[PDB]
């Protein structure tokens, strides 16, 4: 049982960091849309529902 | 559309596509007062009679 435990673990450390690696792409992709998104409505082109939701 | 070009935050293409509308109808505009000059050659005088 001990065997299976530290083993479990470790892979489960490794799996968390490529997840934290995921996420971080994910918030420079949506903060590059929401600065897409607030210079459009800034110029004219979109109303201000698009900069809520981004 | 041109300020958001400046940042790389709008396609190349699209920018270019303006500008090309753009053009194409200061184009016909120009057609549109070279036929008015036509039409305008023959009653110059400004006088009926």
């Amino acid at each position: 049982s001990v065997v299976q435990t530290v083993r479990s673990s470790f892979n489960n450390i490794n799996a968390s960091i490529s997840s934290i690696n995921a996420y971080k792409q994910a918030v420079v992709s949506a903060q590059s849309s929401l600065d897409a998104m607030e210079a459009g409505y800034s110029v004219g082109t979109r109303t201000i529902v698009d900069v809520l939701d981004a | 559309r041109v300020p958001l070009g400046n940042a790389n935050l709008i396609g190349r293409e699209e920018l270019q596509h303006a500008r090309d509308a753009v053009t194409s109808a200061q184009a016909q505009l120009d057609v549109a007062i070279q036929q008015y000059n036509a039409n305008q050659a023959m009653i110059l005088g400004t006088k009926l009679e």
